[PDB]
């Protein structure tokens, strides 16, 4: 069953991540910072973890009674 | 790693055989016992354990016999930030006497076409300062363009000027690929190159990495050069993000040179005498050529057609590679119109009234309009001459000699052919010269007044000083 | 979220297949006793 | 898992000589070590040439070939709307795997003669050109044939656009599945056909099979084959597909490739012996099934790009005699401003008003007999103003039907919306008008039809002609905006 | 088929330029002394 002992035996290999954020990658990191500036940028380009302000405006009028 | 013996030298095409270890196809292999390192590609699988290979250099001097080595891999060539301001040929050597290139990392030329979950569908205008492209057929940042004419329209010239204006406008690492083209104009962007500052012999700010294979070389070498240039490209995209553009010059070469190896390596022509495989060469090639979600590459490409033809399978299988396609005509540079662009045959998929604007889409559509009706009207114009034609058609034929002229512009580059003085032209002030051109604003003006001007205030500064001298 | 989700699991499926190559007569046993099970 | 094999005599240029397979059939799958797929397309005494679905550099002479016993097949199903798929039908899109239940195989046979009914429903395109005066119905094979850059594949957007009307109603017997197949073409052109697709909300009940240029050409071979088969599936149970082979050019040129390098004889342009017989039996699966088989239909729209316009070079010979018609478009009609591009002297579909709703038939003949006095007198303009008033009223009312014409992108109008602008059209309400107006006043009035006057346009999209209380209250909208227009 | 006569060269496409230019030439003339 030697992919049955790989399917259970690294699973649990896997699972022991108490202090592992991302299961002992030494690496990723390097490409990681990419994407997420890629996503980042194109989702926008602000801070995009705090809540957005809101500035609006007023439409424009001119004289429009009889001159 | 694996040990053959050459066993037939025809042309460009060589035969190896391998005792152990037969190579898998496209890996490089170098062949022992010559002064300068010859490089055999793998293309085929003959059976009874041997290969034929296509040669990366000349196959004068080749022995039946003598050892090859089988070096595990395709091409690597080198990549990465060392090789701005080098040049290299179509095997990763440095070719401008300036020592080795010592970057860290060597890609293979050879790669798969990015998936199609990896493309991006932006569209953004990129403006080249040249009138007739922003009008007609504007280009994109990150798209393909291509620049149809057969021989002496003005390809060269119009790639030097996009070169120009954009790589010096341009913070991205252009990428320029000499794909069998003449070694005189290799020299000469080289040097013209060196003294615009593009390229730095010292204190390496260099932006541009230059791939040349040239007429001289191998139909092999002619062939692969293309896809080592776009294995530099594809580096600076991938691996740092950054936004590249790529010349190539001429792309067609990379066609013609599978052509010139097709029937040594065994295969029935197709029609007129290309290679069986054409479509899917260039597909594999061009298909490489593109912008992803991880960077962008915005590419030119310099497309020989023969012949003026245009239906030649070669051009005309280009042409569905292309975002937006720049035909130069031999009708209009024996005109005196430069750059020779024809209006009615080039086409930009960005020439769309929701992207450009409706004022840009209905002054480059009244263009194009006016231009068929003077079209129409020219037989007329044969049979009963000039001067029994309708007043509307008078004024239809006035204001599109007007119009042809005023697509005319003088190149920075070509201020040797013309005497001239380059002019960049931005978008608005094109199309607002061209809808004062359609609306009549100029009727009054001769049309010697619209030839090889930049902006209409140009035009109108042109008639004025024809009139006062007479 | 989701594509931190997409590159982890995928660093994941292909470290824990790289991980038992670095890892057996009774198979070799086992596989004779499957091709007489072949019948 | 025990399995018949053969080794790899040679590899090159994706053609595998392979020894042994004694048992293998002819266009049978086979698998490679490696993984790769192939066909097996040439059985010869002494090796079995196969076609290799990829890149032959992951071949090496030795390399085990196993069977899989089956001709090829693909999924089948409503599962694979809104799905990206390749020639084989694995999704492209990241979606997750196809859900399907069902497989068919790509090359079965066309329907005989007697399993068919004629031609007579309307395959609505919103085009007005087409659905006017080249009126395409359902179980037809109308070609596409033109230059590049002419606008074809905007004539099969639109008319897979338009068909959300009747794919968002209840009426099921309207409903129309498109399938889109692209050879040949750029990932990221199929990319930015899919953005398009997906905006007009048009994805939903299309297919995209997409063997794109730098797939195999054995890939780019089957990709119609796969589609016509996801089109087979609707057509056999009750309802109603179409399928525009984008383009059947490239098909061509894979197939020569395939050919070529498998040593059979070459004929003209080097095109194998059945290159006919390719597109024919393709095309011949485009089929209007008779009630006693469901009722169920498949129509085909091929494309095919003409070198300067030679439609008598050989692949487009052979798919304009196999088709229904043909849809031709212009470069100079193009660039004159006519577009869609569409060359009504040359145009043809010999379905025709069979293909029509009564209304469209009645504004449409009309429409079609002016525009032809038109083409036969047209000559004469430049001169018109120096010839009978006969003469030039036959002028102006085909610069009107002209510009009645003109179309925008993306756009496709509803059946009762065009026939209310022929209508306005052939019925003299534009000879006042001068000509650059025509285009405004169609886009003007057509609002004013669509916001005040629903009650016209559902009854007569509900009755399909124009009865004389809709015929008079025509007349009375038109006429009332024409004098109120500016 | 437009610009046929033109783009075909010969005696007909020559003389339709020439008659161009010479009405061009003659109006830019009496375009530019009314300057
Ligand atoms: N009805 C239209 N109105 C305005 N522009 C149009 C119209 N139809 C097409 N176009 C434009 O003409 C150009 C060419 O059209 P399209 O690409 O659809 O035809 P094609 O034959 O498939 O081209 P290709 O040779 O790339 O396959 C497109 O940029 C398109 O936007
Ligand atoms: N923009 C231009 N301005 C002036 N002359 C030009 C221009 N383009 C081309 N020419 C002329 O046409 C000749 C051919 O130019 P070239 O760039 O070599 O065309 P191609 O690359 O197609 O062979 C040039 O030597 C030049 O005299
Ligand atoms: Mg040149
Ligand atoms: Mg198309």
């Amino acid at each position: 069953q030697k992919l049955f002992v790989d399917k259970i035996r690294e699973y649990k290999s896997k699972r022991q991540t108490s202090g592992g954020p991302v299961d002992a990658s030494s690496e990723y990191q390097q490409e990681l910072e990419r994407e997420l500036f890629k996503l980042k940028q194109m989702f926008g380009n602000a801070d995009m973890n705090t809540f957005p302000t809101f500035k609006f405006e007023d439409p424009k009028f001119e004289v429009i009674e009889k001159p | 790693a694996a040990t053959g013996r050459i066993v037939a030298v025809i042309g460009a095409v060589v035969d190896v055989q391998f005792d152990e270890g037969l190579p898998p196809i496209l890996n490089a292999l170098e062949v022992q016992g010559r002064e300068t390192r010859l490089v055999l590609e793998v293309a085929q699988h003959l059976g009874e354990s041997t290969v034929r290979t296509i040669a990366m250099d000349g196959t004068e001097g080749l022995v039946r016999g003598q050892k090859v080595l089988d070096s595990g891999a395709p091409i690597k060539i080198p990549v990465g930030p060392e090789t701005l301001g080098r040049i290299m040929n179509v095997i990763g050597e440095p070719i401008d006497e300036r020592g080795p290139i010592k970057t860290k990392q060597f890609a293979p030329i050879h790669a798969e076409a990015p998936e199609f979950m990896e493309m991006s569908v932006e569209q953004e205008i990129l403006v080249t300062g040249i009138k007739v492209v922003d009008l007609l057929a504007p280009y994109a940042k990150g798209g393909k363009i291509g620049l149809f004419g057969g021989a002496g329209v003005g390809k060269t010239v119009l790639i030097m000027e996009l070169i120009n204006n954009v790589a010096k406008a341009h913070g991205g690492y252009s990428v320029f690929a000499g794909v069998g083209e003449r070694t005189r104009e290799g020299n000469d962007l080289y040097h013209e190159m060196i003294e615009s500052g593009v390229i730095n012999l010292k204190d390496a700010t260099s932006k541009v990495a230059l791939v040349y294979g040239q007429m001289n070389e191998p139909p092999g070498a002619r062939a692969r050069v293309a896809l080592t240039g776009l294995t530099v490209a594809e580096y600076f995209r991938d691996q740092e993000g950054q936004d590249v553009l790529l010349f190539i010059d001429n792309i067609f070469r990379f066609t013609q040179a599978g052509s010139e190896v097709s029937a040594l390596l065994g295969r029935i022509p197709s029609a007129v005498g290309y290679q069986p495989t054409l479509a899917t060469d260039m597909g594999t090639m061009q298909e490489r050529i593109t912008t992803t979600k991880k960077g962008s590459i915005t590419s030119v490409q310099a497309i020989y057609v023969p012949a003026d033809d245009l239906t030649d399978p070669a051009p005309a299988t280009t042409f569905a590679h292309l975002d937006a396609t720049t035909v130069l005509s031999r009708a209009i540079a024996e005109l005196g119109i430069y750059p020779a662009v024809d209006p009615l045959d080039s086409t930009s998929r960005i020439m769309d009234p929701n992207i450009v604007g409706s004022e840009h889409y209905d002054v480059a559509r009244g263009v194009q309009k006016i231009l068929q009706d003077y079209k129409s009207l020219q037989d007329i114009i044969a049979i009963l001459g000039m001067d029994e034609l309708s007043e509307e058609d008078k004024l239809t034929v006035s204001r599109a000699r007007k119009i042809q002229r005023f697509l005319s512009q003088p190149f920075q580059v070509a201020e040797v052919f013309t005497g001239h003085m380059g002019k960049l032209v931005p978008l608005k002030e094109t199309i607002k010269g061209f809808q004062q051109i359609l609306a009549g604003e100029y009727d009054h003006l001769p049309e010697q007044a619209f030839y090889m001007v930049g902006p209409i205030e140009e035009a109108v500064a042109k008639a004025d000083k024809l009139a006062e001298e007479h | 979220q989701n594509m931190m989700r997409r590159k982890e699991q995928e660093h994941m499926i292909n470290w824990v297949e790289k991980h038992v190559v670095q890892s057996t007569i009774a198979k070799c046993i086992a596989d004779l006793k499957l091709l007489a099970k072949k019948a | 898992d025990l399995e018949e094999t053969g080794r790899v005599l040679s590899i090159g240029d994706g053609i595998a000589r392979v020894h042994g397979l004694r048992n293998v059939q002819a266009e049978e799958m086979v698998e490679f070590s490696s993984g790769l797929k192939g066909m097996s397309l040439n059985l010869e005494p002494d090796n079995v040439g196969v076609v290799v679905f990829g890149n032959d550099k992951l071949i090496k002479e030795g390399d085990i070939v196993k069977r899989t016993g089956a001709i090829v097949d693909v999924p089948v199903g409503e599962e694979l709307l809104g799905r990206v798929v390749d020639a084989l039908g694995n999704a492209i899109d990241g979606k997750g795997p196809i859900g399907s239940k069902t497989r068919r195989r790509v090359g079965l046979k066309a329907p005989g003669i007697i399993p068919r009914i004629s031609v007579r429903e309307p395959m609505q395109t919103g085009i007005k050109a087409v659905d006017s005066l080249v009126p395409i119905g359902r179980g037809q094979r109308e070609l596409i044939i033109g230059d590049r850059q002419t606008g074809k594949t905007s004539i099969a957007i639109d008319t897979i656009i338009n068909q959300k009307r009747f794919n968002d109603g209840s009426d099921e017997k309207k409903k129309l599945y498109c399938i889109y197949v692209a050879i040949g073409q750029k990932r990221s052109t199929v990319a930015q056909l899919v953005k398009r697709l997906t905006d007009a909300d048009a994805m939903k009940y299309t297919i995209v099979v997409s063997a794109t240029a730098s797939d195999a050409a054995p890939l780019q071979y089957l990709a119609p084959y796969s589609g016509c088969s996801m089109g087979e599936y609707f057509r056999d149970n009750g309802k109603h597909a179409l399928i525009i082979y984008d383009d059947l050019s490239k098909q061509a040129v894979a197939y020569r490739q395939m050919s070529l390098l498998l040593r059979r004889p070459p004929g003209r342009e080097a095109y194998p012996g059945d290159v006919f017989y390719l597109h024919s039996r393709l095309l011949e699966r485009a089929a209007k099934m008779n009630d006693a088989f469901g009722g169920g239909s498949l129509t085909a729209l091929p494309v095919i790009e003409t070198q300067a316009g030679d439609v008598s070079a050989y692949i487009p010979t052979n798919v304009i005699s196999i088709t229904d018609g043909q849809i031709f478009l212009e470069t100079e009609l193009f660039y004159k401003g006519i577009r869609p591009a569409i060359n009504v002297g040359l145009s043809v579909s010999r379905v025709g008003s069979a293909a029509q709703t009564r209304a469209m038939k009645q504004v449409a003949g009309t429409m079609k007999l002016e525009l032809a006095q038109y083409r036969e007198v047209a000559a004469f303009a430049q001169f018109g103003s120096d010839l009978d008033a006969a003469t030039q009223q036959l002028l102006s009312r085909g610069v009107r039907l002209t510009e009645l014409l003109k179309q925008g992108q993306y756009s496709p109008m509803a059946i009762e919306e065009q026939v209310a602008v022929i209508y306005a059209g052939v019925r003299g309400y534009l000879d006042k008008l001068e000509p650059s107006k025509i285009t405004k006043f169609e886009n003007a009035f057509l609002s004013h039809v669509v916001s005040q006057h629903q009650a016209l346009l559902g009854t007569i999209r509900a009755d399909g002609k124009i009865s004389e209380q809709s015929d008079a209250k025509l007349k009375e909208i038109v006429t009332n905006f024409l004098a109120g227009f500016e | 088929g437009a610009g046929s006569i033109r783009e075909a060269g010969g005696a007909f496409g020559k003389r339709e330029q020439a008659e161009e230019e010479r009405y061009f030439r003659a109006q830019s003339r009496e375009q530019l002394a009314a300057l």
